[PDB]
């Protein structure tokens, strides 16, 4: 039997799944990205300096991170070398929109697939036999506190992310899309008054975190364990480093990694390229091109492609990215919280996020990640906060090259961004953006590999065809942003 | 009564989504509970494919002549609107353009209101060196021959203000148009309300600017027109709103890149070189 899902919901952007489902499991699937805009092609001949603030219409949801890599990539080709303040100050932006994001996805985006909102829509209609909280505890007292708890806290949490954008806006000008970083560091130099308006708010962000999201969070797997058991995939994970902690770009507060075919391996950008054989492009070699060289060439009629998102392989092996990947690389110590109730709630002893061990990489495994992600980038904000300097330089002025190459590496909220800068004449010549959900929600490549939510999506349980709750759950587990992975 | 809307998005970021969560005149909770009922918007609600698409379908006969069509992001008509699939209906096959779920749905509704400077006029997916024939609501209505109400809120992204208010200023209008007038548009269709002050003209950088100083670099004192300001002929009430919650602006945190306007950004680049 097959299904086809378009749009998916509650997912960022246009996305359509399609899976054949046989004996109540999930047997193939095809992820397709229907939206494309060309951001590679219209940033062709502009001023390199422009593109920060181009780039970051690619999403509304994440800009901030391809600022990020754009500055970045710009910092690089201009030789610019950022001051510390500067650093510090593009961590803050970034950072508050790392902890609006996860708590946007997990409560606006993935948890109506698990809690019963009201009898309003947009909250209606819904699947009917969607395998609610209300429908999986059949105590009528303990259903109706936790769907109660889980909803009031998504009620909450409209408030929190918004705080969050406070927090962005505070040194980022305003939010979506900042005026905050360019080429040389950050516009606004932090003054004592604003680093204080920031940590209140801060405080706020971090409270809700810690007392809210992390127990509901452990909380609703300890209802649905069984979804620590589906939605696996292939395994492999790539990151490639956010949040410099020195002004050399040596270490980051989540360390660039891989880890393929069960070994932990560092990263090669040299060993990054993107297939197109089933995408919507033309390339003008086989085999797959590095990004320095990538090409943008639209075809909508290329017989046998079926998404506008290319195939982005390391050693020629689809590798997942996002809080999982980071968590799983870092593998760094577990929340307080995380670590009492999986030990409360589940029997599990765990102190680092790879005692999760074996499903860390599931439906579950990906909140659980994301949530423990949102705890590591406060504490870690919070560390930043002491460290900015107030009245210390934030900007290095530089000039546009006549020719030169840039390239900026930085982790989305969803995954490993880089960004492929080419001048020529003083103006973009090449500009190359492999980005987060890229890596996730790629079509199959040219030697026929499935992308990892295709992969992830098979052997994921659908009893009842009609209402296929668990398809939509895989595929905002990994939080994917169509309009990233396609620009 | 709360004013029905189905929101649809083309070729967008998701930006203007987003700025409408951040809003506080009211907050969002009370904009979902209290003032619209949302009855379809791909990035918040509940139901998914079939179900979705049928629901929207639904609403836009029930309630024909009589529901917001708010539109994010452009439209794209090259290669027969493919650029762009909004969703597949479930009377086996057929894949839904935005081309095609623009021209079904704007007939039918009470009014069309383009959020952002992408639906308003095109933006940053119609500008130069873009191949998917991206278009605005206007110049699609224009082309298809749709004879409808479009209000125009522009910006990248809209300030929840505007949009909000925008909306709100609509649908009392509906509710008794005796009583409560239309917003008054300007020539590009966008509310004088918002869009008839000069950012320059109320800037608190003016003094500075008409003394002749300039800030040499974004970490020096004085007025930003050196490094690119377009507020001169950017027209938007942000250096009096300002932006999240009165937390910062464009302009005191950089420059203003001029993003309401239809001729953005391509007629405000470079952004970092005067005006
Ligand atoms: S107007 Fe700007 S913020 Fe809104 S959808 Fe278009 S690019 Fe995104
Ligand atoms: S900062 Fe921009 S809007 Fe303000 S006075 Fe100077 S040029 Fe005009
Ligand atoms: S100050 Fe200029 S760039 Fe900033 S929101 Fe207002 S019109 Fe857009
Ligand atoms: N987070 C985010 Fe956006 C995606 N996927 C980028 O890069
Ligand atoms: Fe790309
Ligand atoms: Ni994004
Ligand atoms: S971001």
């Amino acid at each position: 039997v097959k299904i086809s899902i378009d749009p998916l919901t509650r997912v960022e952007g246009h996305l359509k799944i399609e899976v054949e489902v046989k004996d109540g499991k999930v047997v193939d699937a095809k992820c397709s990205g229907g939206m494309f805009r060309g951001f590679e092609q219209i940033l062709r001949g502009r001023d390199p300096r422009d593109s920060s603030q181009i780039v970051q219409r690619i999403c509304g949801v994440c800009p901030t991170a391809h600022c990020t890599a754009s500055v970045m990539a710009q910092d690089d080709a201009f030789g610019v070398k950022v001051t510390t303040n500067g650093r510090i100050t593009r961590n803050l932006i970034f950072g508050a929109n790392y902890l609006q994001s996860h708590i946007l996805h997990f409560y606006h985006l993935a948890a109506l697939d698990y809690v019963k909102g009201p009898d309003v829509s947009p909250f209606v209609p819904r699947y009917a036999n969607a395998d609610l909280l209300t429908d999986r505890i059949k105590d009528g007292a303990k259903a109706d506190a936790t769907n109660t708890y889980g909803l009031n806290q998504y009620l909450k949490a409209l408030e929190i992310r918004r705080i969050c954008h406070e927090m962005v806006a505070m040194f980022g000008g305003r939010m979506p899309h900042v005026q905050g970083m360019v080429v040389g560091g950050a516009t606004e130099i932090p003054t004592a008054d604003k680093v204080a308006e920031y940590a209140a708010r801060f405080k706020e962000v971090q409270k809700f975190v810690i007392e809210e999201y992390l127990p509901l969070i452990y909380t609703l797997g300890s209802v649905y364990t069984d979804l620590f058991e589906t939605g696996i995939g292939w395994k492999n994970v790539i990151a490639f480093g956010v949040f410099p902690e020195d002004d050399d770009y040596k270490t980051f507060l989540l360390k660039p990694g891989v880890y393929i075919d069960g070994k932990d391996e560092e990263f090669d950008s040299k060993l990054v390229k993107e297939y197109v054989g089933h995408s919507f492009f033309d390339h003008s070699a086989p085999g797959g091109l590095h990004y320095s060289v990538g090409e943008t060439n639209p075809n909508p009629d290329k017989p046998g492609a079926y998404s506008f998102v290319k195939a982005p392989r390391y050693k020629d092996k689809p590798c997942e990215v996002g809080p999982l990947a980071r968590m799983w690389v870092q593998n760094p110590e577990l929340s307080p919280v995380g670590q009492k109730l999986l030990k409360e709630l589940y029997g599990i002893e765990a102190k680092k996020f790879r005692d999760l061990g074996d499903k860390a990489f599931s439906i579950m495994g990906r909140h659980v990640l994301r949530a423990e992600e949102t705890w590591l980038t406060a504490v870690a904000v919070e560390k930043w906060l002491k460290q900015v300097q107030p009245g210390a330089e934030t900007y290095v002025k530089s000039e546009i090259p006549d020719a030169a190459e840039g390239t900026g590496f930085t982790e989305a909220p969803r995954g490993a961004l880089l960004h492929y800068l080419k001048i020529k004449d003083k103006k973009i010549e090449n500009y190359q953006i492999v980005s987060a959900t890229l890596w996730n929600a790629n079509p199959r490549d040219d030697m026929g590999q499935r992308g990892p939510i295709e992969e992830a999506l098979i052997g994921v349980p659908v009893p009842d065809i009609k209402n296929p709750v668990n398809v939509g759950r895989l595929v905002r587990s990994y939080d994917p942003x169509l309009g990233c992975a396609v620009h | 009564k709360k004013a029905p809307v189905i929101w649809v998005q083309g070729q967008g970021c998701t930006g203007c989504s987003v700025s409408l969560l951040n809003a506080v005149h009211p907050r969002i909770k009370e904009i979902l509970l209290d003032v619209i009922s949302l009855e379809f918007h791909p990035t918040v609600m509940a139901s998914e494919g079939e179900m979705a698409l049928a629901h929207m379908y639904e609403i836009a006969e029930k309630f024909n002549g009589n529901f917001f069509l708010l539109v994010e992001g452009a439209i794209p008509t090259a290669k027969e609107g493919r650029y762009c699939i909004v969703g597949e209906a479930k009377a086996h096959h057929h894949e839904v353009t935005m081309m095609e779920l623009i021209r079904d749905l704007a007939p039918k509704s009470l009014a069309t209101v383009a959020v952002g400077t992408c639906s308003a006029y095109g933006g940053i997916p119609a500008a130069e060196g873009n191949v998917t024939g991206s278009k605005s609501v206007r110049d699609f209505f224009a082309d298809e021959k749709i004879e409808k109400l479009l209000v125009n809120v522009p910006g990248c992204p809209p300030h929840p203000d505007w949009m909000v208010g925008t909306l709100v200023a609509a649908w009392s209008h509906v509710l008794n148009p005796t009583e409560h007038p239309l917003p008054e548009l300007d020539d590009d269709g966008r509310p004088l309300l918002f869009f008839g002050d000069n950012i320059h003209e109320n800037c608190p950088y003016l003094d500075k600017y008409d003394n002749s100083e300039f800030a040499e670099t974004f970490t020096k004192p004085g007025c930003k027109a050196e490094l690119g300001c377009k507020g001169p002929s950017t027209y938007a009430d942000c250096a009096k709103r300002r932006w999240n919650n009165g937390i910062n602006w464009c302009v005191e945190n950089a420059v203003c890149i001029g993003c309401v306007e239809p001729d953005f950004p391509d007629g405000k680049s470079p952004f970092y070189v005067a005006e």
